[PDB]
């Protein structure tokens, strides 16, 4: 199977957005990941955030900003031209049933199979609780892949 | 009607405002240009780029500079470069390399044809070599012939015809280049060859030039009947006269008059219909 | 004199990644945060400015692209204004050039509290970032 | 109404001239912002992103790379572009070792063709056999089993048209050719004469259809072992350079070596033996049948009368060559100037033909190397 | 050990003198006597072994592996076995 590697820059980016977006009462913060999925080892060198609001008693109401997707193209492409959108991530400990409908919105921008990344913000686990899933045709299932830490001069320093 | 004429009238005003910014930029360029720069050798002229090499043997890449054009640029060229930014601020000052060791800057001598007599037999022959092609060459192309590229100059073991060599560079009032054969042999290998090589390089800049060689017996031999080493102590410079006269040089106004002492000792390979035509005793 | 300049943990990892664009090509990017009087510079978030062929000059700053990105950062939870910018000088020490003086002077009328940070990712490979 | 409009149209010529001067000034300020960039060849590889490149001055510095270049072209031997400050690999450039327009580019202008070298036809097929045949159909030598001739020797007394043999090929085929003077490569600073030869063969592996011309070279094929060497140190290595590229494992057969010399006895006998110069092309003095077509070559563009006979000058020619007839055609023009004649009479020809036979003192019979 | 980083100069070892001290000769032709870095060892190198040096101070940096690039042969045989001995 393939491999998934999450850099500590992406880790601290997703974990800091918990208190930055004032996330409480067991909510989630939907971000976006930037990496190269063409190789056998998926490595995410960049990540950002997206506004997300979902009702607790209503699972059919969720907000997502599709205009920010075009805003990073005017920025990242002028620095690193090899960065593309391979998927998104979530700040929740466990996924919900709304993630199936989220794949319909990002399938047009992504040029490959979107990657589902789950990052635990509670840090109540041992080792690396961060997990990744790949949505394929089952109707649909999520194939889990092991997550590693990026080793490079841009991180370990 | 007045609207169309008002936009064109303000166009010259807006051009004058931007012209002051261009004049201020030229003053900054003139302030950025100060005499102490360095000279580098052009290596190679995708995009537009120019590669040069400094005289210190340091290869530095530089982008295309607006001060130079690809038509004027050319590999193996000496142009001024910056000491810090290593950018070419100066083009080629109308001279290939230099005069190297020595050069003859004299314009005209004081010797004319009126100081000799009874020599008219051999005078008319010298006029048809380095003199008439400086004038009548336009008439020579109509007949289909070619101007002689040189004439052997010799005589008895004595003074010789060198008295008339000054009259050739005087009455004709053309460019003269004095080249001494014994001055072309030096201990540094290749420096004696660059003297004759650069002699024809500067001879292409000024077309009406006449190259004079004194004592051709100084440089020549087949170099045999000896022991091993000792070869090419002479012929290193002779190869310049072989390649240059038979090469790109010697076109129309480029001619060489080689004066010598005796014809007994010389290189028979030097005498050829492509270099020395007239052999006159 | 000396003071205390606080930098968030997320800001350090982004500046080291931005300086990886290239060694010969200098990089520059903005920052976010707050201040406590004149003796405290708080660095919270950093911004990544686009590259320019002028080598980080006064004319290499685009206010149109800056105003469009900062307005989008308000939806991401950033309430802090620009506290300055960082400029990488790889291979050399920590010093300001003649271009950085003229560039930083142009922002004095905009924000007088702006900070020009010099980061050196080449000499930071020893485990301690020289900045 | 059109009086003021015509004045504005005439001023547009000066406006367009100023617009061309605005882009030239703005590009000058943008050019001054850029600094110098060193150029060096990649030596070896330590890590993936960490390499070693030797500077052009001769020191070796460990340099880095960027993410905007391909790591496949960063391997050893590739000439790259460094930085004068950070000392890192920046741009990848093609391989060029001391380009010289005088020593490489031929500056081709059509003058002499196969119609001017005529009379050598018996010896002309020798050149096309080692040049036109292997390049057009290399498969012929492969099935037979013979190896394509590498070097070619051109000897004989001067004036036989040996130099024109190299110029006739450049005006016909059009491939990449190299002019290599003997005394131009002898430049001596430190080990300079030995490195110049290797600069020539660098283009041999790049462009396969290439031929290296040698014009009147008695020098680099010398002998000079030890009398004390008379400071030949760089020249002796230059002699050995021809004993390497044409000897060792470097790819050959696609680059022909055309060598011309006066007396082969002066050259090193080891260089004349097979393995370096395969074919020795004899260029003797044109005989009565060979010269018969040569008189019409030099007199082709020369105006003359209607009645002409070239068979008279054939018997008048004693031990002459192909070039000496040009001298006979040149002296015939000046003889008609004193008599005010635009066309050269046949009587003035025989006077100029013997004029070469009157001078003499050229020897020319002392070359015994004909084989 | 990592302070040196990219800007390194190619040196060559000559002879040992003192503990953690040795003489080096770089490609610039100027020989210097510096101190051996603590992470290196005199037994892990060779008398002819090539090392790395600082740009200005020219201090000893790291011991290069026993592979000399230089020129000519470099790595080894390339497409040599094209013929036999018969």
């Amino acid at each position: 199977h393939e491999k998934v590697t999450i850099a500590p820059l992406v880790l601290l980016s997703a974990l800091d957005h918990y208190e930055r977006t004032q996330t409480k009462e067991n909510k989630r913060c939907v971000g976006v990941i930037l990496g190269d999925a063409n190789s056998s080892t998926i490595r995410v060198t960049n990540s950002f955030a997206l506004p997300f609001e979902e009702d607790e008693k209503n699972s059919d109401v969720w907000f997502l900003d599709h205009n920010y997707i075009e805003n990073m193209n005017e920025m990242c492409k002028k620095i690193n031209a090899k960065e593309k959108l391979i998927g998104w991530y979530h700040s929740g400990p466990k996924l919900r049933a709304s993630d199936l409908k989220i794949n319909e919105l990002f399938k047009k921008y992504t040029q490959n199979n979107p990657l589902l990344l789950i990052v635990d913000v509670k840090q109540q686990g041992v080792g690396l609780p961060t997990d990744a899933y790949v949505a394929i045709e089952q109707e649909k299932t999520f194939l889990h892949l092991p997550c590693t830490i990026e080793a490079e001069e841009a991180e370990e320093i | 009607i007045r609207i169309f004429r008002s936009e064109l009238q303000r166009l010259s005003h807006e051009n004058n405002v931007m012209l002051e910014k261009i004049k201020d930029n030229k003053e900054k360029i003139k302030n950025n240009r100060q005499l102490p720069y360095l000279v580098a050798n052009v290596v190679e002229v995708v995009g537009k780029a120019a590669v040069v090499k400094t005289s210190s043997r340091q290869t530095v890449f530089l982008p295309m500079v607006g001060l130079v054009d690809p038509d004027k640029l050319k590999p193996n060229d000496l142009v001024g470069v910056n000491k810090d930014s290593y950018l070419i601020l100066d083009t080629l000052p109308s001279e290939f390399d230099s005069r190297v060791k020595a050069m003859e800057v004299d314009e005209k001598p004081t010797e004319t044809y009126s100081d000799v007599g009874g020599l008219d037999k051999q005078i008319e022959e010298l006029v048809e070599a380095i003199v008439l092609p400086m004038k009548r060459a336009d008439k020579f192309k109509d007949m289909g012939i070619r101007a002689p590229k040189g004439a052997l100059m010799y005589g008895p073991p004595g003074t010789g015809k060198t008295l008339l060599a000054r009259a050739c560079a005087a009455q004709t009032n053309a460019t003269f280049l004095k080249l001494a054969a014994p001055q072309l042999v030096q201990m540094y290998i290749g420096e004696g060859a660059k003297l004759v090589r650069d002699a024809f390089a500067l001879a292409k800049e000024k077309a009406p030039t006449i190259i004079f060689i004194d004592e051709l017996d100084a440089i020549g031999t087949k170099r045999f009947d000896s022991e091993k080493s000792g070869d090419r102590e002479v012929q290193r410079t002779m190869l310049e006269l072989l390649n240059q006269l038979d090469g790109f040089s010697s076109d129309d106004r480029v001619k060489v008059l080689a004066a010598t002492n005796r014809v007994d000792v010389l290189d028979p390979a030097l005498l050829r219909s492509g270099r020395l035509d007239r052999k006159i005793e | 004199t000396k003071e205390t300049v606080y930098i968030s943990s997320i800001a350090l990892l982004k500046m080291l990644k931005h300086g990886r664009a290239g060694v010969p090509m200098e990089v520059m990017g903005l920052m976010l945060g707050e201040f406590v009087d004149d003796y405290t510079v708080n660095v919270v978030d950093v911004f990544a400015m686009p590259q320019s062929g002028t080598g980080v000059s006064v004319e290499a700053v685009d206010d149109v692209f800056q105003a469009k990105m900062m307005d989008m950062l308000k939806q991401t939870g950033r309430d802090q204004m620009v506290v300055g910018w960082y400029h990488s000088h790889p291979g050399f020490g920590c010093w300001l050039s003649s271009v950085d003086v003229n560039t930083q002077k142009s922002f004095e009328q905009l924000n007088s509290r702006a900070v020009a940070v010099v980061v050196d990712p080449i000499q930071s490979v020893k485990g301690k970032v020289v900045i | 109404h059109r009086r003021y409009d015509d004045q504005l149209k005439q001023r547009r010529q000066n406006i367009r001239d100023l617009e061309k001067l605005y882009d030239k000034t703005e590009n000058d300020i943008k050019a001054l912002q850029s600094i110098g960039q060193l150029i060096g060849e990649v030596m070896k590889e330590l890590s993936e992103e960490k390499y070693i490149v030797k500077a052009s001055s001769g020191p070796r510095y460990i340099v880095g790379v960027r993410n905007s270049v391909d790591r496949s072209k960063l391997k050893k031997g590739v000439r790259v572009t460094l930085d004068i400050t950070t000392l890192t690999i920046m741009r990848i450039l093609p391989r060029e070792t001391d380009p010289l327009v005088y020593n490489m580019t031929s500056f081709e202008q059509g003058e002499i063709t196969f119609d001017g070298i005529g009379g050598l036809t018996e010896q002309i097929r020798e050149l096309r056999e080692v040049i036109e045949l292997p390049l057009k159909n290399p498969e012929i030598f492969q099935r037979v089993g013979i190896k394509p001739p590498k070097g070619v020797l051109l000897y004989g007394p001067p004036g036989t048209g040996k130099t024109l043999l190299a110029k006739a090929v450049a005006a016909t085929i059009g491939a990449n050719f190299i002019f290599s003077p003997a005394s131009g490569i002898v430049d001596k600073y430190i080990g300079e004469s030995a490195r110049i030869i290797r600069e020539m063969f660098a283009y041999a592996k790049e462009h396969e259809p290439c031929i290296i011309f040698m014009d009147e070279v008695d020098a680099i094929g010398g002998r000079r072992f030890s009398e004390g060497t008379s400071a030949d140190r760089e020249i002796q290595r230059t002699l050995m350079e021809l004993l390497t590229q044409m000897d060792g494992f470097d790819n050959l057969g696609q680059t022909k070596i055309i060598m011309a010399t006066n007396r082969p006895d002066t050259l090193d006998p080891a260089l004349l033996r097979p393995g370096r110069l395969d074919r020795k092309v004899e260029i003797p003095l044109p005989n009565e049948a060979g010269r018969l077509e040569i008189f019409k070559i030099h007199t082709a563009k020369v105006k003359k009368t209607g009645e002409f006979d070239f068979e008279a000058a054939v018997k008048m020619s004693d031990g002459f060559n192909g070039a000496d007839i040009r001298n006979c055609a040149t002296e015939a023009g000046f003889f008609a100037i004193r008599d005010d004649r635009d066309h050269i009479n046949p009587d003035d020809l025989m006077k100029a033909v013997r004029k070469v036979a009157e001078v003499k003192k050229l020897e020319g019979t002392i070359e015994y190397q004909k084989l | 050990k990592r302070i040196q980083s990219v800007p390194l100069v190619i040196g060559q070892f000559l002879e040992p003198i003192d503990q953690n001290t040795g003489i080096v000769s770089s490609t610039t032709g100027m020989s210097y006597v510096v101190r051996i870095l603590s992470t290196l060892d005199r037994e892990l190198l060779k008398p002819s072994m090539s090392v790395a040096l600082h740009r200005h101070s020219n201090a000893l940096v790291d011991i290069l592996p026993p592979d000399s690039d230089s020129s000519i042969s470099v790595m080894g045989e390339n497409e040599k076995p094209d013929v036999t001995y018969a």
